[PDB]
């Protein structure tokens, strides 16, 4: 159980293909729909993880 | 800042590339470098990342 | 050309923003240096160098 937690919270720092694996640096950083591009990315890479 | 920029001369193209051009006075800059430089008009398209 | 990192280094430019009081102990928004982020700050007992 420690493995799989410490791996599902460590995947929280992966990109995914998106700007930044923090997603308050996308928001505070692009805005509009090329934002929402990158958070696309990271809701599809911290779902399937 | 760049809105005391529009009085000295009118810019015919402002666009900001990887950051968004109403979230400059919202941020902190970090080392500005200024690269200056007169190029053909027919070029300016060229330069782009 | 404009040339600017994000992130990279100390705060030293910046631009004509408003920066607030700091507040403890509460449940709060806040902006270091461009870090936008949400939670309860306090001091701390630690040894940063």
């Amino acid at each position: 159980n420690a493995q799989a937690l410490n791996t599902l919270v460590k995947q929280l720092s992966s990109n995914f293909g998106a700007i930044s694996s923090v997603l308050n640096d996308i928001l505070s950083r692009l805005d509009p729909p090329e934002a929402e591009v990158q958070i696309d990315r990271l809701i599809t890479g911290r779902l399937q993880s | 800042d760049y809105s005391v920029l529009y009085n000295s001369a009118s810019f015919s193209t402002f666009k900001c590339y990887g950051v968004s051009p109403t979230k400059l006075n919202d941020l902190c800059f970090t080392n500005v470098y200024a690269d200056s430089f007169v190029i053909r008009g027919d070029e300016v398209r060229q330069i782009a990342p | 050309v404009l040339s600017f990192e994000l992130l990279h280094a100390p705060a030293t430019v910046c631009g004509p923003k408003k920066s607030t009081n700091l507040v403890k102990n509460k449940c709060v928004n806040f902006n270091f240096n461009g870090l936008t982020g949400t939670g309860v700050l306090t001091e701390s007992n630690k040894k940063f160098l």
